[PDB]
RNA sequence: GCGAAACAGUACCGUGAGGGAAAGGUGAAAAGAACCCAGAGAUGGGAGUGAAAUAGAUUCUGAAACCAUAUGCCUACAACGUGUCAGAGCACAUUAAUGUGUGAUGGCGUGCGUUUUGAAGUAUGAGCCGGCGAGUUAUGAUAGCAAGCGUUAGUUAACCA
RNA sequence: UUCUCGCAGUCAGACAGUGGGGGAUAAGCUUCAUUGUCAAGAGGGGAAGAGCCCAGAUCAUUAAAUAAGGUCCCCAAAAUA
RNA sequence: UUGUGGUAGACGAGCGUUGUAUUGGAGUUGAAGUCAAAGCGUGAGCAUUGGUGGAUCCAAUACAAGUGAGAAUGCCGGCA
């Protein structure tokens, strides 16, 4: 019903048909890719990651994130430098869970 | 990215609360009273949303202040004129405005802010047994 | 520049206690007036200099990648005196040759009169002689009809 | 003594939220019905029932 | 040859006034007070993402600590358990967990609390 | 259906015009009229007269019923000025700024006329929004 | 750009020598708005001419500061470099985008240039907006890079066509 | 960090620890030697602080372990004896 | 693999304006200008649509500069 996964470095807790949005996975939209670390799933809860079980999930988009101006600034020193970010993410959903 | 965390939505789950200061330290008692007006103790804690329950206060003039305090620390207020500072000793209070006292030491634990006014104004604080406060049905629990 | 502009050369207000700022002309550059600090002047050179056997050899390479293509055919005094300096007849020549749109250059060691009497209202098309032709007027030919004592010439001038 | 700091465009109009003008009492003449500021003749030079002035 | 600017001071300072769009009076209207604001916001937001990483941790540590205390559990002890047993979770996720599945987050607290460690 | 009537260069300020036409703003034609022929400001004469045109030409040439007509919106915008020394004391001088006013009163028959012109407003968008998404489909289409 | 595109060394300043501005554009064609209504009139609203009258003599285009009107959101127990990160509720629907407008509330937060060991500065400079406003040219020297010509090399100056 | 060539900027410094001179074992004083920081360097502690302590900011993450410092409330985190 | 705080300063790589030379292209079925919008870039910056506007403008490669405005109790005009 219920699952603790680890895509990237963060933990997401996750129920069937559930979109969440993780960092890039270099995967393309539409394929089936099989999430492996799991925390704790159901009731049973394995101590460093459960062993077998797997979080099936789909891929929908590989967007950007909202762009972030970095306009580093010293005060009365001629320093005025300026930068974007744009982060890319992949927003994926929850299909199966695998015993 | 991630999963975003819940947060109340301005959501009023307060209750009113009855405690007894029959024998309670000043300080000791503050605290617990801040911690329950905050809502601090409570297991959703959205800290915008004031969600924290109801204080009512008995038997005020009945606290104490250990050591010598009664008779040797002052409590001080200044008026905007010149020489307008009133002080009073621990005894004064305890005697005169037991009342006042205790909502000053719980209002002096609390954050500087735009919501501490409400969060002063759930703390109902009377000198004896009596309170007109009976129609809210308030649970009692000791020594908070 | 700032003195050359009609203006006065006083102070327009006393150095101190006025509130104003410090001026000391109605002609200075961040006036309105206008004393352009540096600005264009008209001894400016504008000229290169580049060697003879530079030259020589620009020119060289650009006759041999021009030569021996396409657009490059041999032409002689017959046709020059053939178009009969009207302009019609030459048109339906480059019509005939299908070079309407090319730029084609016509290289003269006679200076031929009939010539010239046509391709003057041609904008497009030009004739010049062995010694005035360079190397932009090569490059920006696209086309052209060389004859056949102007290139005995050509070996000649390369040496 | 002047401003040293320039007053915006916001507390100018905060000053003269206090400017606004009234409506004064009017009321409909008795006898030719045109409306008269209260209190006072009408144009007729006809006030209650007295002829006060000739006609404008 | 006289080159003139127009089109060139007026894009690269409506730029400016367009980011600072929403602020106080003068603050949107003057190039020069909106580009200093825009300045000034860029500094607040670089500061306040790092700030946003830690007091996100502290309300995290919070409400993990209350959940606790009312088991009779204290989170200095909880996160030791945690350690001991080899469990891995965030302080977000197990925080998410005693707000939204109370039951399995009871489940987690009584393994921590006496289970033999590893 | 808006009927209006304008006056350039009217010698009242703006400043001491707009608190003369707050007093008939949303007022009904005959109370409008009544309102201002009592007041004793010097912007009160002008405005009437600007009103009582705009009447005419809303019940004459626009075709108004006349027993519906209400102050729409009377504003007095900024006019041009007029620059004159006036010789101060020590030898010194400033600058006198003669104002004027460019008045434009507006009456409507329809009590919900504000709707509409929002709703031309939003006509407007719609049709920005309309040529980028054909702009979009002949995009995809090459 | 000549100070002067217009009737400019004019208006104007000074006893005088002398100093010295600003100001261009209707429309293809005046066809420059007959006539009606309100008004004392200018003028405005219709009509008419015109492709266009929101091209109307205020006459190409019409920016910002500035002044007013209005849909939507918020604001009268509130300590504020006015923003930023979170965040309810309200109102909409887009260069379809984990959308946009406002922001009850929580955490953090003393401008920009200058010159100084050190400026939030009780040091300094700017009221705001727009335009203009400060590393050039000529002749030589050195060094880096690149090309042409080369081991009795290399290259012309004036001048002539 | 040695040698050769091109282009510089700098010649008003400040404070803290340590050893001294002048001063009175006064100075946020003045003049030296040496170790560091600031100048030209943000972050955390010191309630607030250019120079003290922990350290060195490429950008994003609402991930985890720690340094100085701290764990009644403000304000994250403790209990035993 | 080692790195990427930074003033004075040294070095390298680029953006943008006006014009000229070669190529191609758009424009009264609407160019420049100009306003608005919920776009694209690492940065100077670059697009799309709609309104207004009424005749020029754009892309590529080179070349030449009166080539980049927030400050000078800066000049001029306008407005608080
Ligand atoms: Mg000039
Ligand atoms: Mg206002
Ligand atoms: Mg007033
Ligand atoms: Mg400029
Ligand atoms: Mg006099
Ligand atoms: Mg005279
Ligand atoms: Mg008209
Ligand atoms: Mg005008
Ligand atoms: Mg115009
Ligand atoms: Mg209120
Ligand atoms: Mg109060
Ligand atoms: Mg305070
Ligand atoms: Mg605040
Ligand atoms: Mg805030
Ligand atoms: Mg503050
Ligand atoms: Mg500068
Ligand atoms: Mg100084
Ligand atoms: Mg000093
Ligand atoms: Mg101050
Ligand atoms: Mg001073
Ligand atoms: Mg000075
Ligand atoms: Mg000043
Ligand atoms: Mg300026
Ligand atoms: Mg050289
Ligand atoms: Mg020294
Ligand atoms: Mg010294
Ligand atoms: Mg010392
Ligand atoms: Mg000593
Ligand atoms: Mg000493
Ligand atoms: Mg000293
Ligand atoms: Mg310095
Ligand atoms: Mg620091
Ligand atoms: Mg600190
Ligand atoms: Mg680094
Ligand atoms: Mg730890
Ligand atoms: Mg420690
Ligand atoms: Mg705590
Ligand atoms: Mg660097
Ligand atoms: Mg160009
Ligand atoms: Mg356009
Ligand atoms: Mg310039
Ligand atoms: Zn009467």
């Amino acid at each position: 019903m219920h699952a603790i996964v680890v895509c990237g470095s963060k933990q997401y807790l996750v129920h069937e048909n559930d979109t969440f949005f993780v960092e890039k996975l270099e995967a393309p939209v539409g394929k089936e890719i099989q999430l492996d670390k799991v925390l704790m799933l159901d009731e049973k809860i394995g101590a460093p990651y459960l062993e077998k079980a797997r979080v099936v999930c789909v891929v929908e988009k590989h967007g950007l994130q909202r762009k972030v101006n970095v306009i580093k600034h010293i005060s009365q020193k001629h320093h005025l430098k300026k930068y974007g970010h744009r982060q890319p993410y992949t927003k994926l959903k929850v299909v199966r869970f695998v015993h | 990215k991630t999963s975003m965390l819940t947060k109340e939505q301005a959501n009023k789950r307060r209750q009113w609360y009855i405690v007894d200061a029959a024998g309670l330290v000043l300080g000791k008692l503050a605290v617990k009273a801040a911690d329950l007006i905050r809502g601090k103790n409570k297991v959703d804690f959205t800290p915008n949303q004031d969600c924290g329950d109801y204080l009512i206060i008995i038997n005020s003039d009945q606290v104490v202040l250990t050591g010598n305090k009664k008779e040797n620390e002052f409590w001080y207020h200044h008026s905007q004129y010149i020489g307008g500072i009133k002080k009073v000793s621990g005894r004064d209070m305890l005697k005169k405005q037991s009342d006042k006292l205790v909502y000053n030491a719980v209002k002096g634990m609390l954050p500087d802010n735009r919501l501490s006014r409400r969060w002063i104004t759930k703390v109902h604080v009377f000198k004896g047994d009596k309170h007109n406060m009976e129609a809210q049905k308030p649970t009692t629990l000791n020594w908070s | 520049t700032k003195g050359e502009v009609r203006g006065g050369g006083k102070k327009p207000y006393k150095q101190k206690h006025t509130g104003k700022a410090r001026q000391g002309s109605t002609r200075n550059p961040h006036f309105v007036g206008g004393g352009i600090v540096f600005g264009p002047k008209p001894n400016r050179n504008y000229s290169l200099k580049l060697n003879k056997k530079a030259h020589t050899a620009a020119l060289h390479t650009v006759w041999s990648e021009k030569l021996a293509s396409d657009n490059t055919h041999l032409v002689d005094q017959n046709l020059f005196n053939k178009t009969e300096g009207k302009t019609k007849v030459m048109m339906q020549f480059l019509k005939s040759a299908k070079l309407l749109d090319k730029n084609v250059l016509f290289v003269v060691n006679t200076l031929n009169t009939n010539l010239e009497q046509s391709t003057s209202n041609i904008k497009n098309v030009q004739v010049k002689h062995l010694d005035k032709v360079s190397v932009r007027d090569l490059m920006l030919a696209n086309a052209l009809l060389v004859e056949k004592e102007v290139l005995k010439a050509l070996e000649g001038k390369f040496k | 003594a002047v401003q040293q700091r320039r007053s915006s465009k916001h507390r100018r109009d905060k000053r003269r939220s206090h400017d606004a003008l009234t409506a004064q009492a009017l009321s409909v003449c008795q006898k030719c019905g045109k409306k008269k500021l209260f209190h006072r003749v009408c144009s007729c030079g006809m006030y209650g029932d007295l002829r006060v002035k000739k006609a404008y | 040859m006289r080159i003139k600017g127009g089109k060139q001071t007026r894009v690269r300072r409506k730029k400016w006034l367009k980011q600072a769009s929403g602020s106080f009076g003068t603050r949107h209207a003057s190039y020069k007070v909106a580009k200093q604001t825009v300045i000034q916001a860029a500094k607040y937001a670089y500061r306040d993402r790092r700030n946003k990483k830690r007091d996100f941790r502290s309300l995290w540590i919070l409400r993990l600590n209350a959940a606790l205390r009312e088991q009779g559990m204290t989170y200095s002890v909880f996160i030791n358990l945690l350690k001991k047993h080899n469990i891995e979770i965030n302080r977000k996720v197990l925080s998410e967990l005693a707000i939204k599945e109370p039951s399995k987050f009871n489940l987690i607290v009584q393994k921590v609390k006496s289970e033999q460690p590893k | 259906m808006i009927a209006f009537a304008k006056q350039f260069r009217v010698r009242i300020s703006p400043q001491k015009a707009r608190l003369v036409c707050q007093l008939i703003v949303g007022k009904k034609t005959a109370d409008a009229q009544n309102i201002l022929s009592n007041t004793p400001k010097k912007a009160a004469t002008l405005i009437a007269k600007l009103l009582n045109s705009a009447i005419a030409n809303a019940t004459n040439n626009h075709g108004m019923n006349g027993d519906a007509l209400y102050v729409f919106e009377c504003v007095a915008n900024q006019g041009p000025s007029m620059k004159r020394t006036i010789p101060r004391a020590k030898g010194s001088s400033n600058m006198i700024t003669k104002r004027s006013s460019n008045l434009v009163v507006k009456l409507s028959d329809n009590p919900n006329e504000r709707q509409e012109l929002i709703k031309q407003q939003k006509a407007l968008v719609k049709k920005r929004v309309e040529g980028q998404q054909k702009a979009k489909m002949a995009r995809q289409k090459a």
